[PDB]
RNA sequence: GUAAUCGCA
DNA sequence: ACAACTGCGATTAC
DNA sequence: TTGT
């Protein structure tokens, strides 16, 4: 605990399932600078601020960075106790939030922007750290491959970061059948190896 | 009507069942409207079963397990996609959903579309 | 519909020309015979219905 | 085009009408037109007399403010979380005298909370320069309100307003509740929205029955009258406020929709409360300390007016046209004025002149009390087209009091000119 | 109910007096139910 | 309720109001306390109940009306519904590893020798390919 | 405002649905309603 | 406004769903509702009485139940009466499945 | 009008 | 001494 | 009969 009450109108609000991060913003005209300085973590609508976790080395200079958020739609049935109450209540209910810095500074306007995918620093609610994401570079041109076509691919639950060309994509469609299927298999053999007949078989 | 109910939201052979070998190697229609679907279903363009996605305007009112996103795809403009296990949310840069497309099949959006349009119909009719 | 002699012979009348149903009053045979056969055995039953407004009794046979 | 009340004003935003139609409040038979002084609702469809009340407006129950009156402050529209501080602030307050200091908290607390009706809602609520209220009023307007009651207790009520706010919202009150009212200005505003806008009537939801104030939207954008064409029912079975036209009157297209505030006070409860002043109040008092009385009867006869002292009305019937002098300012003077009823004893001439000679005298005096006249009050008036909303309303007091002594000479003149026939 | 004449031989030399606040009976004496509509409020 | 719920200074529901199911979940979230509620039991006449007493009617959702005969209505609600060893299997094929000096022998009721088992074992099925406890 | 299910439905489902759609709509609407879930049920059965 | 609910709504007002919502309309404006039933027995009772020879065909209570929804704002026809314009002819009636 | 006997759901 | 499902329909026998 |  700092226990001095900051300023938050000085600062980038951003909100968690289970906690709120602060960054101190520079002045700008468009709110995408961000100083790791000075950063702090408080509970969900809370005034006791406190120091997060720095579990990686932080940027110490002034940096243009995107938000992102990371969740599940949590989509709950109320119970009804009024005529016209809701049937539903629909949560966001955010769980990771991502930081990727602009390519040289630039910004949103400029002619040539791109996101620099080398450079993400996540945020997670439950253990009240920030750290830097580890990305897998596999598009060809080492460090001279042109940002205008990339792909940040995010799996594993936000912890698994791969950038490769934007050609080499694959549709939602495709993904799912692929866990859909690899689900399947596995449930599958689950089943199966209870029978006595399992050891001599063929899976067709 | 229990039974015609349960043939309507059952769902559809989602795993090894649809295919024969991995897609890793390696749903195909796209429909506006829930009237497109459905005069496609009565034109047996696409089976009761058949995977589809459609799209919706703002709502999120898909009732569906508390999961993370499967994949998410982030280009260099801005847009990341976001894929999810029964529905894809496309935004942009200033953090706006441009478009939400759900994976059903005909038999939800049909019952949906009935029990909407009975419960407008009775709004309409009181008028 | 089931007993009262008087009220179903005024029931086709009231029908055919149309007029309301007055509300029978009367108790049933079924109530009478019964009154009679309990006198028949030696025992009394009486409606004795009181007026609120002016605190008299009524019998009603 | 036929000339209507409602064809000079202009139509209001669509949008108005529609963040309450997706709520599911329901307007059948009227019109919302904005104006110079604000919203009004007036009627678009012609009504004949009928037997039972006709419903104009369905306001749901999720989309007002509702604070119970006695001490367990049971708020049904369940906003406010528990453990918040701001029940601690609302709490912390006399459960008798001081009710709008509670709806203001629930007003500001409404603002800031999210996905709430209110939020939208209070774009369309007057401003603080279009706010009447004399709560948002400089001492030029209270020096300039010619009454020293008045001016004291509005400036004291505007006293409790900043101690209340001084005490309650000190620097060490957390911030969820600092970003409420950050400043007294925002507070002593929603004090006035909860005094201007505040309905008292009771509700019954499920199995409890109780009286509270509430804050119901597009319930008060109707106006005040003393001859009210609608009042506000409560449905409880679908949990909603409505808004039903008196039965037996007839509605015409381009009417008012007028409802009742405080049926039975005088001008300085208005002035203080909604700061409006009507110049046809019928119960409005004027202090005469003279021995002369007037009779009572022979009053009511000659200006037509029929009933028991608690109901005073003109009877149009008798009055075949004609006499449009009768009005409400004429039953307030019959009300206030000294009168005497002995029996079926005549009364004298002789002492009927005199004594409205004596009330005459005590008139002029009255009226020479206050430095100005109905003329120069009407030409300051016109000569400030666009000017703070609290002088115009004070000016509007002072030519009501000062036309109601002039109404009140000229119907003693009349009296006593057709007392002789 | 069950025991008809035992109780109709102990109302007779008793002389009791009956109020009819019960359904059955108004059902017996073929009048109106004080139930429902029958309830004057 | 027949008496006031209070968590602190708020008071979550006071008397004279019908408990529902969102309030049923407020009170087993805040752990409330032995709660009075009304009852036909807590009725002062045993000729007639009030709409208080009952509560909620069963039909539509809302305080019993006047003139309401609940009494035939219970009768008939429970009248007409009056007409209405674990054993470890092995999961695989395969051979059974177990350290026999904390077992002890004993005779099942079957007539079967078993060995009973009073303390926490782990025994191993040794299967082809996997070991299963 | 109704939910979307993308799951299978059952007589308990039902139940539970109806009952919510009572309590929302009130029996007038779940009578229109449940007529026309049964026209649909009989047509796909 | 849903494009295909035509024959739905006409089908609601011609089968007489439209009683059933004003029924509940008129119930959701009463504490009691057997006062109701007792007061629309006696409003028809007076309708019949006033005018015998209007009725036998055209049902009283439907009458009274359609003035107190057209003095609501709503429009009803009288007694929730309508007639067939398709009909063929004199002596045909239609089989209601 | 009462019994006996069977059936019905 | 007392009571032990609700009604309906058919026949023959008095 | 079965139990009251």
């Amino acid at each position: 605990i700092v226990d001095y009450r900051i300023n938050e109108e000085e600062f980038h609000k951003i909100s968690l399932l289970d906690c709120d991060f602060f960054i101190r913003k520079p002045p700008d005209p468009d709110n995408d600078v961000y100083d790791f300085r000075e950063m702090y973590v408080t509970p969900p609508d809370t005034d006791i601020y406190a120091i997060p976790r720095v579990l990686a080395p932080m940027p110490q200079k002034y940096i243009r960075c995107a938000m992102s958020d990371y969740g599940c739609y949590n989509v709950t049935e109320p119970p009804i106790d009024a005529p016209r109450d809701p049937m539903y209540k629909s949560e966001r209910e955010v769980s990771k939030v991502f930081l990727t810095k602009h390519y040289r500074n630039r910004r949103a306007g400029d002619p040539e922007f791109a996101l620099d995918f080398e450079e993400i620093y996540v945020i997670d609610s439950k253990t009240k750290s920030i750290t830097r994401a580890k990305v897998v570079v596999t598009v060809p041109g080492g460090r001279n491959r042109d940002r205008k076509n990339d792909l940040l691919v995010i799996r594993d639950n936000g912890n698994s970061f791969k950038i490769i060309p934007s050609e080499e994509r694959d549709d939602p469609t495709t993904v799912i059948e692929k866990e859909e299927w690899k689900k399947s298999r596995q449930d599958m053999e689950r089943h199966l190896r209870k029978l006595r007949d399992f050891s001599v078989s063929n899976w067709f | 009507m229990l039974i015609g109910l349960y043939v309507l939201t059952s769902g559809n052979h989602r795993g090894i069942c649809v295919n024969r070998y991995n897609p890793c190697n390696r749903k195909e229609p796209f429909f506006s409207n829930s009237y497109d679907a459905i005069g496609a279903y009565r034109q047996k363009r696409i089976n009761l079963d058949s995977p589809l996605w459609l799209r919706w305007r703002l709502d999120q009112r898909v009732i569906a397990s508390r999961e993370t996103p499967i994949e998410v795809h982030y280009e260099s403009l801005g847009t990341f996609y976001e894929i999810y296990g029964h529905y894809l949310i496309v935004r942009s840069l200033k953090k706006q959903i441009l478009f939400i497309y759900i994976r059903t099949t005909v038999g939800h959006i049909a019952l949906y579309r009935e029990i909407e349009e009975a419960i407008q119909g009775f709004s309409r009719a009181y008028s | 519909k089931s007993d009262h002699i008087r009220a179903r012979q005024e029931v086709l009348g009231t029908t055919i020309i149309g007029g309301t149903i007055p509300n029978p009053e009367d108790a049933p045979e079924s109530f009478r015979l019964l009154v009679r056969e309990l006198r028949s055995l030696a025992l009394e039953l009486n409606h004795f219905l009181v007026s609120e407004k002016n605190f008299q009794i009524n019998r009603k046979e | 085009p036929h000339d209507t009340p409602a064809s000079q004003l202009e139509l209001a935003d669509p949008d108005f009408y529609k963040i309450g139609y997706v709520r599911s409040f329901r307007a059948y038979g009227i019109e919302f037109r904005e104006g110079p002084d604000g919203y009004g609702v007036f009627a678009s469809r012609d009504v004949e007399p009928l037997r039972r009340a006709r419903v104009i407006m369905e306001i749901p129950l999720e989309l007002m403010l509702t604070i119970s009156k006695k001490l367990p402050w049971m708020f049904f529209p369940d906003i406010i979380p528990v453990g918040h501080p701001i029940f601690d602030i609302i709490n912390s307050t006399n459960p008798e005298t001081d009710s709008d200091l509670r709806l203001a908290c629930l007003l500001l607390y409404a603002f800031d909370c999210k996905d709430n009706f209110w939020q939208l809602y209070g774009d369309f609520l007057p401003s603080d320069d279009e706010c009447t209220s004399f709560l948002l009023a400089t001492e030029e307007d209270l020096l300039e309100l010619q009454d020293e009651k008045l001016a004291s207790t509005m400036r004291e009520q505007q006293q409790r307003a900043l101690e209340f706010w001084e005490k309650n919202w000190h620097s060490a009150v957390p911030l969820k509740i600092k970003r409420l009212a950050r400043d007294p200005e925002r507070f002593i505003w929603a004090m006035c929205i909860a005094q201007s806008r505040s309905i008292n009537l009771q509700m019954r939801i499920g199995a409890l029955v109780q009286d509270a104030n509430l804050l119901v939207p597009y319930a008060d954008m109707m106006n005040h009258s003393f001859q009210p064409n609608c009042f506000f029912h409560w449905r409880f079975k679908d949990r909603m406020l409505e808004v039903m036209i008196n039965a037996g009157q007839r509605i015409r297209k381009g009417d008012e929709m007028t409802v009742d505030y405080m049926a039975g006070q005088k001008n300085n409860f208005f002035m203080q409360r909604y700061g409006f002043s009507s110049p046809v109040n019928p119960w409005d008092v004027i202090h005469f300390t003279g021995d002369a009385k007037i009779h009572l009867d022979t009053f009511l006869s000659v200006f037509n007016i029929s009933g028991l002292p608690g109901e005073y009305y003109h009877n149009s019937r008798l009055s075949n046209d004609g006499d449009s002098f009768v009005d409400g300012a004429i039953i307030a003077a019959a009300r206030t004025l000294p009168t005497w009823s002995d029996g079926d004893l005549p009364p004298i001439p002789s002492l009927e002149r005199k004594a409205v000679k004596e009330l005459q005298e005590e008139c002029h005096q009255m009226l020479a009390e206050f430095p100005t006249t109905s003329d120069e009050d009407q030409k300051i008036l016109d000569s400030m087209p666009d000017c703070r909303r609290t002088l115009e309303a004070a000016i509007k007091y002072r030519l009501h009091r000062k036309l109601l002594i002039e109404k009140v000479i000229q119907a003693l003149d009349i009296y006593q000119d057709r007392i002789l026939f | 109910f069950q025991e008809t004449a035992r109780v109709l031989a102990k109302a007779a030399l008793r002389g009791r007096i009956d109020w009819l606040k019960g359904l059955k009976e108004n059902v017996v004496l073929g009048g109106v139910i004080p139930v429902g509509t029958g309830f004057k409020g | 309720l027949a008496d006031d719920i209070y968590m602190g200074p708020r008071c979550i529901a006071t008397r004279n109001q019908d408990i529902g199911i969102g309030l049923v979940n407020r009170f087993i979230t805040f752990r409330a306390q032995p709660i009075s509620i009304r009852t036909p039991f807590t009725c002062r006449s045993t000729s007639w109940i009030c709409r208080l007493c009952y509560g909620r009617s069963p039909t539509h959702g809302d305080l019993v009306e006047l003139g309401e005969a609940v009494g035939i209505i219970a009768g008939q609600s429970i009248g007409e519904p009056g007409t209405q060893a674990e054993h470890v299997r092995a999961p695989s094929n395969g051979k059974i590893k177990f350290n026999e000096d904390l077992v002890h022998p004993t005779r099942t009721r079957h007539g079967h020798p078993a060995f009973l088992c009073s303390i926490d074992l782990y025994v191993t099925i040794e299967s082809e390919d996997i070991l299963h406890n | 405002n109704l939910v979307f299910h993308n799951k299978a439905i059952n007589g308990t489902a039902m139940k539970r649905l109806i009952s919510r759609l009572i309590d929302h709509f009130g029996m007038a609407y779940t009578s229109h309603i449940l007529d026309q879930v049964k026209t649909l049920g009989f047509q796909q059965a | 406004r849903i494009p295909f609910l035509e024959e739905q709504v006409r089908k609601i007002r011609d089968g007489g769903k439209l009683l059933t919502m004003d029924i509940h309309r008129l119930l959701l404006n009463e504490d009691n509702r057997f006062d109701f039933v007792n007061e629309i027995a006696a409003e028809a009772k007076q309708y019949v009485e006033n005018n015998r020879d209007e009725y036998g065909a055209k049902k009283a209570i439907l009458h009274v139940l359609s003035n107190r929804m057209n003095d609501a704002g709503v429009y009803r026809a009288e007694a929730y009466m309508e007639s067939d314009p398709f009909k063929p002819g004199p002596g045909y009636m239609k089989d209601e499945l």
